[PDB]
């Protein structure tokens, strides 16, 4: 099964990393960087961030075992950025966006 | 190779500088001195007699002179223009009055 | 001795300034020293530390160059009648003199003047106090002498250029006034009474010139004319008024003489007239609209020489007169058009629509096609006394000119497909590589889709020599028939698939067909072929005579011929029986072996019925022993 | 207004090279017209800044202000980046002339409220209180783009 | 009635559709006389898609009418 | 027999089973030469359905994919 | 790159630009160009050091770091008169006035 989960959550990595979803889904491609952006509480109030070059990087190389991690840490990094931010926020409705597609198509996981 | 395309310049106090035109064309006032009656002709000087400003002061004009014209249209770095503290009034009197 | 403000008494520095100004204004000596000198008392008065003294140095320049100014203009004015030498001679001292003194005060130009009737600055002040010395006396005086002198010029003698141009140039000189016209003036004091003046004379010399002349010597007298016009405005206009005079000339002469030389242009064209086209047309193309007229004319000219020299006849027994005739005229008026009128692709496009009509002629179907097809076949068969192996081609490179005119582009194909057919399954043809180049420039002249049901018969006549070869040499794996065979692609040739009558294959030719769809279901699957008895050939030794017959005839002869090896009589009935072909068929074959007489009948019917009973001749003789039917 | 920011909303990435002997202040220019201003750079000093497509950033000095040079124009507006690069920003000292050069050292040197002690000419005393101003520059630029539209 | 319909190679072919058969009828005559499925299948006429449930009168399409087969496409 | 036959001629036309049609990637007839081959004996190619292909054509195109051009089912190559 | 002098000669002063690749007859012949003198007479100095013909500005001791046109250097002059030559002397320029009391620090 490691075969057809690993391949599935490649897929969907892919296809959420599309060449029209940048819409809403350009601020996850890299990490943050507080520095070039202009923030002083960031770091200290989100202890763990995550993102999709690292999370693609970390599954080049045997770190990846079972689906649930790869849906842990994206549901971290969701919750990083509705943590931080305000309710009524840009970042806030694309977020959002990015997570029900996400649900739609982990909903269709083939498992 | 050598030539005679050099302007010269006289002090109040008797001091002679020798200057390239295009280098002393910058100036409005010395285009205007240069450009109408009193042009030269045979073999004559270029001399243009500056009875108000002493040597301390035209030898800065004509370093800022040399300045403007290397530093122009040039793509490396254009360092600042030194002005020592106790010139600086007759300078700003001898830069109104050349128009530069 | 220093850059320092001062309390300064102005007298004094005025008149010393005064003095030098007076010289400067009239071109006078002055010395080095004084020039440079003055610049520092100038400042002098511009930073005076009490109440400094700029505006009274304004005011009192002002009054200066007014008086200059007033006194210039009684000076000019107590000239009698030699204004003009005056004028110019105190114009280009002031104008040197105005443009030297701007020079001099640049610091209350700088300072005081640019930091704020509006104050204006020394140079436009100057030319400003000449302007007021040119709104008296330059309007109506001089512009009358101005307009005096340019008539004179049509003629006589040559007066001055420099004066009059100079003059004319000063106008242009409000050079500081750059907004929205800085060539207004020019305009209101000098453009438009020229330009009427002109339009007035030029109108009457034309008059007077169609007065007594022809229209031949009309032509060459405007082009002078014109010509003339146009190298004397050079010399005295500013470069911004030549098209316009010229225009109006142009539009005054040939506009209020134009339904004149329409009754002309019917005429030049008709004849020759080498030297009037080309004057007509280069005074015509600039012109309003003068071209459509002789557009119509050249094109009407066209179809009748076109119409009287292939319409009238043919020798009616040679085709080749059509496509020289075409081709010499199109070539002697395209070059008459490309020497004479210079392209101008509307006589060209107005020659293209007149061959159109000339060759697609139907009188009240077009032959056309039929006599494109036949002179493509003549020249493309083997040899009565024509051509050569490089004339073909040269003809056939410019026979596509012709054809390019035709409409029905259908017809011409099914004609040329029909002829190929035919000389393509006979080997008359001159040269096998000439039919490639044929198929090359009708592909490049009208497409790909037109042409493949032509080359694909290339291919098939190039690509059968294999096909033998193949069969012949894999045979062998007893016949006792040299076969050669052709294999052709259907639905493309122009041959009838469906027989006329059922046909009994002979007997001694019945192994080579099996063999042939065994060798062929071998070695190429999916093909259906289908046999036309009626293009196939066979010869014949006859064994009944003393010498050696040998004939060739075709398949159905072959059949009814062999019919009779049993015995020497044979009956209709028999014939019907074993061949199974139609009455109509078999007729026609008894026919051809009638006319030829092999055979006779044995009763005097000489028409064939239920009973018609036939037996071959004796005694046939013939010169020739070998020998084709209808021959 | 004509000069102003428009919301593009689309991200860019520029890099602030400082090659001037002085420091340096960008200002930026919000969507009504109102300028901001933001953190300054020492000398010599290379900052990696996220910026949009279609904005307009303006150099001066920090605490002169005087104008500088910025890929030696006036104004900067970023454009969309290709090839996954940032796009670089030169600052360079113009070459001023000496009249100015000197009205800089000289209100560098001298108290706002001690001009007109000095023993010079009538009107450098009001060429000494004509202090630079961004406003009075972006006024400058309108009408000079309003001219060349 | 009759109209025609041009191919993707660059010949033209004729159908005899009446003005009350479906566009789907269309498609399949066109199928079963070509090679083309009726999935990759798309009718432009005057510039413009036709959608496959629907019917000739709804288009107005008149006598002698011509009508442009391209495959499938997607934005 | 009364006498002897020495040569003989014939044609004869033939269609495909039911096929026509132009290669539909170089546009040129089945029977004719491609435009690859044109700078310079390539066969005609076909398939289980009843697509005419052109054999260079249908190479270099199968170097990538395998459907039919207007078929993506599938590729056969047989017959 | 370039270096930048300031040839001098009691109250005249001459401004020219060279290369650190010239050599002393390259500033000989542009001094003959405007003054005119005896050829091979003109001595060139530099603080109290003479230079030779061949060797190079480089080699005297001349960088484009601390010859720049802010600030060029000096080369002191030497004609002969006589069949012998004149001792180096050159005058100095003016010297400023008091600062003001509104400028003092
Ligand atoms: C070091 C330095 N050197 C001399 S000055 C300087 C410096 C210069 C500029 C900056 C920051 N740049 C700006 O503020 C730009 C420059 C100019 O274009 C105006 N500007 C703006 O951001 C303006 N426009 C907007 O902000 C647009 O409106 C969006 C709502 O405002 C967001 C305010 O927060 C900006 C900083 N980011 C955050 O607080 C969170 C961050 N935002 C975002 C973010 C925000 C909005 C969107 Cl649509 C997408 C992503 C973000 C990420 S990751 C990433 C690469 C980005 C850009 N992100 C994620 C994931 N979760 N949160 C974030 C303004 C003036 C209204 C603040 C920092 C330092
Ligand atoms: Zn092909
Ligand atoms: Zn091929
Ligand atoms: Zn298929």
């Amino acid at each position: 099964k490691v075969s057809e989960q690993l391949k599935a959550a490649s897929g969907i990595l892919k296809e959420m990393f599309a060449k029209c979803h940048a819409a809403y889904a350009w601020p996850f491609y890299k990490p943050v960087d507080v520095e070039a952006l202009g923030l002083h509480d960031y770091a200290d109030i989100i202890k763990h961030p995550m993102d999709m070059s690292t999370i693609k990087s970390k599954l080049e190389a045997r770190e990846y075992r079972d689906a649930q991690e790869f849906g842990a840490d994206v549901r971290l990094m969701f919750s990083n950025a509705y943590k931080y931010n305000p309710p009524d926020h840009e970042v806030v409705a694309m977020a959002r966006k990015l997570q029900d597609v996400f649900e739609m198509r982990f909903a269709k996981m083939p498992d | 190779g050598p030539d005679a395309m050099y302007v010269k310049l006289i002090s109040s106090d008797g001091h002679e500088f020798i200057v390239k035109r295009e280098h002393a064309l910058t100036s409005g006032t010395i285009k205007a001195m240069l450009s109408g009656p009193g042009q030269f002709a045979e073999n004559e000087t270029n001399e243009v007699n500056f009875r108000e400003i002493p040597s301390h002061v035209l030898s800065k004009v004509c370093m800022y002179f040399t300045y403007k014209v290397r530093y122009t249209n040039s793509s490396t770095e254009i360092p600042e223009f030194p002005i020592a503290p106790e010139i600086a009034l007759e300078l700003l009197m001898a830069a109104n009055f050349l128009d530069c | 001795m220093s850059l320092k403000p001062r309390v300064v008494d102005f007298d004094e520095t005025w008149n010393k300034l005064l003095t030098t100004i007076k010289a400067v204004v009239m071109l006078e000596y002055v010395e080095r020293a004084t020039w440079n000198d003055r610049f520092s008392d100038i400042y002098a008065l511009c930073v005076a530390y009490p109440e400094p003294l700029g505006e009274r140095l304004y005011t009192e320049t002002k009054i200066f160059l007014e008086n200059h100014v007033r006194h210039l203009h009684k000076r000019v004015l107590e000239s009698e009648e030699q204004v003009l030498v005056m004028y110019h001679r105190y114009w280009e001292e002031y104008s040197k003199g105005a443009d030297y003194m701007d020079c001099l005060y640049r610091y209350l130009n700088t300072q005081f003047i640019k930091k704020n009737e509006p104050l204006m600055e020394i140079g436009e002040l100057a030319l400003d106090m000449w302007r007021k010395l040119m709104v008296e006396p330059l309007q109506a005086i001089l512009i009358r002498m101005l307009l005096r002198e340019i008539k004179n010029d049509r003629g006589g003698e040559d007066p001055n250029q420099k004066v009059i141009h100079g003059v004319i140039n000063s106008f242009v000189h409000v050079e500081q006034y750059k907004k929205k016209f800085p060539l207004k003036f020019y305009q209101e004091i000098f453009e438009s009474p020229f330009l009427t003046e002109t339009g007035e004379y030029y109108k009457q010399e034309a008059s007077n010139l169609l007065q007594e002349s022809n229209c031949s010597q009309y032509m060459e007298k405007v082009l002078g004319r014109l010509k003339d016009e146009e190298i004397r405005c050079r010399k005295y206009l500013h470069p911004s008024s030549y098209t316009k005079v010229i225009h109006e000339c142009q539009q005054r002469m040939v506009a209020d003489h134009l339904q004149f030389l329409h009754a002309e242009c019917h005429n030049i064209i008709r004849q020759e007239k080498k030297n009037d086209m080309a004057n007509m047309y280069v005074l015509l193309r600039a012109v309003s609209t003068g071209l459509p007229h002789m557009i119509q004319e050249l094109q009407n000219h066209i179809h009748d020489e076109g119409l009287r020299a292939t319409s009238n006849l043919t020798q009616e027994n040679m085709p080749t007169l059509f496509v020289e005739s075409v081709l010499e005229v199109h070539g002697k008026f395209v070059q008459l058009i490309n020497t004479v009128l210079n392209g101008d692709q509307h006589f060209m496009s107005a020659l293209d629509k007149a061959l159109t009509s000339v060759v697609n002629y139907r009188e009240p179907v077009c032959k056309a096609p039929e006599l494109l097809a036949k002179y493509c076949d003549n020249l493309l068969k083997k040899s009565a006394k024509g051509m050569t192996e490089n004339e073909v081609e040269d003809r056939l490179t410019s026979f596509i000119t012709v054809f390019k005119y035709i409409d029905d582009k259908d017809v011409f194909q099914k004609f040329y497909a029909r002829m190929l057919a035919k000389r393509l399954i006979h080997g008359l043809s001159m040269s096998m590589d000439s039919e490639e180049a044929m198929i090359n420039k009708l592909k490049q002249a009208c497409g790909y889709e037109f042409t493949s049901k032509l080359h694909r018969m290339y291919t098939d006549m190039s690509v059968s020599a294999d096909l033998n070869n193949k069969f012949n040499n894999f045979i062998k794996n007893d016949l006792g028939i040299s076969f050669q065979i052709y294999v052709l692609q259907a639905g493309a040739w122009p041959l009838t698939q469906a027989p006329s009558s059922t046909f009994a294959i002979p007997q001694e030719l019945e192994k080579s067909v099996q063999m042939f769809e065994l060798f062929y279901s071998q070695h190429f699957s999916g093909r259906k072929l289908t046999w036309l008895h009626y293009l196939c050939t066979g010869e014949v030794k006859m064994n009944y005579l003393g010498k050696p017959y040998v004939a060739m005839v075709t398949t159905y002869q072959m059949a009814v011929l062999l019919a009779f090896n049993n015995s020497e009589t044979v009956s209709y009935k028999e014939l019907q029986d074993s061949t199974q072909m139609n009455e109509k068929e078999l007729t026609k074959t008894i026919k051809s072996l009638l006319d030829v007489k092999m055979i006779n009948h044995d009763s005097e019917k000489e028409d064939i019925d239920a009973e018609s009973s036939f037996s071959l001749n004796m005694n046939f003789s013939s010169k020739r022993t070998k020998f084709k039917i209808t021959t | 207004p004509v000069l102003r920011s428009v919301n593009s909303r689309e991200p860019s990435q520029v890099i602030f090279c400082n090659r001037s002997p002085r420091v340096v202040l960008p200002v930026w220019l919000n969507f009504d017209g109102e300028p901001q201003p933001y953190p300054t750079l020492p000398p010599g000093t290379g900052r990696r800044i996220h910026s949009y497509r279609g904005h307009l950033w303006l150099f001066r000095d920090a605490g002169t202000h005087d104008g500088l040079l910025v890929n030696q124009t006036e104004l900067f507006v970023p454009s969309l980046n290709v090839d996954g690069q940032p796009i670089f920003a030169n600052i360079t000292l113009p070459v001023y002339t000496l009249k100015e050069r000197c009205l800089q050292v000289v209100r560098s040197l001298v108290k706002p409220e001690n001009y007109r002690r000095l023993d010079i000419v009538r009107s450098l005393y009001e060429d000494l209180e004509d202090h630079p101003n961004v406003q009075k520059d972006l006024e400058r630029l309108t009408q000079e783009r309003i001219a060349h539209q | 009635m009759q109209i025609f319909v041009k191919t993707l190679t660059g010949k033209t072919i004729t159908l005899e559709v009446e003005p009350s058969d479906t566009i789907e009828n269309v498609k399949a005559k066109i199928q079963d006389k070509e090679g083309i499925p009726p999935d990759q299948q798309r009718l432009i006429f005057a510039g413009k898609q036709l959608e496959d449930g629907r019917t000739l009168s709804d288009y107005n399409i008149q006598k002698e009418s011509t009508l442009h087969l391209v495959l499938r496409l997607r934005g | 027999k009364r006498f002897e036959v020495k040569k003989w001629n014939a044609v004869a036309l033939w269609a495909w089973d039911i096929v026509v049609d132009n290669c539909a990637i170089c546009r040129n007839h089945i029977m004719d030469l491609c435009i690859e081959c044109q700078a310079n004996e390539c066969t005609v190619a076909w398939g289980v359905c009843n697509h005419a292909f052109h054999f260079h054509c249908i190479s270099r195109w199968l170097k990538t994919r395998q459907v039919c051009p207007l078929d993506n089912r599938e590729w056969e190559f047989q017959k | 790159m370039d270096v930048f002098l300031m040839i001098r000669r009691h109250k005249t002063t001459i401004f020219t630009d060279a290369k650190e690749s010239s050599t002393v007859f390259e500033l000989k012949r542009i001094v003959e160009g405007i003054l005119k003198r005896p050829p091979d007479e003109q001595r060139l100095y530099k603080d109290d050091q003479l230079l030779d013909d061949g060797k190079t500005l480089g080699e005297c001791g001349f960088t484009s770091q601390t010859a720049r046109p802010q600030a060029p250097a000096t080369v002191g002059l030497a004609f002969r008169a006589d069949d012998t030559f004149e001792a180096l002397c050159i005058e100095p320029f003016s010297s400023p006035p008091e600062l003001p009391d509104v400028m003092k620090p």
